[PDB]
């Protein structure tokens, strides 16, 4: 009803740098009582919604002054100084004068940092996964940066590429890096009918990929 | 020590209701409405409606009508959202959250995983994932093949923190899996011995796997 | 936000 337009979707910031996000209403936001019930709200990955600010310009209790709210009549305005990496998440505006209160379609802070490479690990089905008719061997690609990366597998020397499930982590709480698992599924039948099993990682970070590996003989 | 807890998880067939139930603690519960929003995978905070404990009246936002009843068990202190006739759409976390009058959303809930689908409860299966010397030890847990979402995964019941990656479940052929990663000092492992804590709230089954070489 | 309780 009252429409809520944030822009922008994502929002890249270097470390200790300036964000600014900006939300804009359909009509006035002022409620019948005087003041403007407007808020901002962060929701971290795999947390709770908190409250940052209310009242266009006042900071709830706990909330750093690096935290500005500003506003005029339809056009709203988030800053953040001196960003840090517990920064992260999704900041929404929120009208609540007009019932039904609206949110924002939010803003996605990503934060840019240094350059780290993946750390890699490869391990083979567990066994009481073997005695169930099933075999994942799974890799991990932990703690880098940027979010852009490859895997490749390859079984005794040839690459296989069906079979394998990729997912990324958000971007980490504490070091802003990323980490990404992938996983190739077999059969436990097919598994024990080869013997070395590789996962080759490449990464803007270096030029030849970084590669761990395992013999299912050994 | 104002808290507000809700129900894990729930998986609904569709077509069928779910009652969500938010229960505050330290306050005074008839000064605060309780409001539920809805917050959708990937983002989207939806105000769904909420209800006032002092006057009784009740508002929902209009995407939503003719299936959400509102109301609080004041006895109780605990408000309670009904939504009818579910269908895939209304799968979500869902948050209660309270207001004073001209006040703020200052305190949120856990949150309620709703899952609208035909297929059953799977609990997961626990995998244990285990392997360079001068080193730390990168070691992991498989969780497989479990519905609905989520699940919850810790070491050592929590005590170990640092160095804990856990990956967002794929879904493939209405199965989930994902894993989890854990890294500590060569030192540690297999000295000591570390523990991977897997829950399904919707299964209501908690799953203990050490991980041993 | 106001509330849906308080105008009344």
């Amino acid at each position: 009803d009252v429409l809520m337009t944030q822009t922008p979707l994502s929002l890249p910031v270097s470390l200790g740098g300036q964000a600014s996000i900006s939300c804009r209403s359909s009509q006035s936001v002022v409620y019948s009582d005087g003041d403007t019930y407007l808020e901002w709200y962060l929701q971290k990955p795999g947390q709770k919604p908190k409250l940052l600010i209310y009242k266009v310009s006042r900071r709830f209790s706990g909330v750093p002054d690096r935290f500005s709210g500003s506003g005029s009549g339809t056009d709203f305005t988030l800053k953040i100084s001196r960003v840090e990496t517990e920064d992260l998440g999704v900041y929404y505006c929120f009208q609540g004068s007009h019932v039904p209160y609206t949110f924002g379609g939010g803003t996605k802070l990503e934060i840019k940092r240094t350059d780290a490479a993946p750390t890699v690990s490869i391990f083979p089905p567990s066994s009481e996964q073997l005695t169930s008719g099933g075999a994942s061997v799974v890799c991990f690609l932990n703690n880098f940066y940027p979010k852009d990366i490859n895997v490749k597998w390859k079984i005794d020397g040839s690459e296989r590429q069906n079979g394998v499930l990729n997912s990324w982590t958000d971007q980490d709480s504490k070091d802003s890096t990323y980490s990404m698992s992938s996983t190739l599924t077999l059969t436990k039948d097919e598994y024990e009918r080869h013997n070395s099993y590789t996962c080759e990682a490449t990464h803007k970070t270096s030029t030849s990929p970084i590669v761990k590996s395992f013999n299912r003989n050994e | 020590q104002v808290q507000l807890l809700q129900s894990g998880a729930e998986l609904v067939r569709p077509g069928a209701s779910v009652t969500l139930s938010c229960k505050a603690s330290g306050y005074a519960f008839s000064d605060y409405e309780i409001h539920w929003v809805k917050q959708t995978p990937v983002r989207g905070l939806d105000w769904i409606g909420a209800f006032d404990p002092k006057s009784g009246a009740s508002a929902s936002n209009q995407k939503v009508k003719g299936r959400a009843i509102l109301t609080a068990d004041k006895s109780s202190s605990t408000a309670y959202m009904e939504l009818r006739s579910l269908t895939s759409e209304d799968s979500a976390v869902y948050y209660c959250t309270r207001l004073r009058y001209f006040g703020y959303f200052d305190v949120w809930g856990t949150g309620t995983t709703v899952t609208v689908s035909s297929a059953s409860t799977t609990p997961p299966s626990v995998y244990p994932l285990a392997p360079q010397t001068n080193s730390m030890v990168t070691l992991g847990c498989l969780v497989k093949g479990y519905f609905p979402e989520p699940v919850t995964v810790t070491w050592n019941s929590g005590s170990l923190s640092s160095g804990v990656h856990t990956f967002p479940a794929v879904l493939q052929s209405d199965l989930y899996t994902l894993s989890s990663s854990v890294t500590v000092p060569s030192s540690t492992w297999p000295s000591e011995t570390v523990t991977c804590n897997v829950a399904h709230p919707a299964s209501s089954t908690k799953v203990d796997k050490k991980i041993v070489p | 936000a106001v509330g849906i309780g308080a105008v009344f």
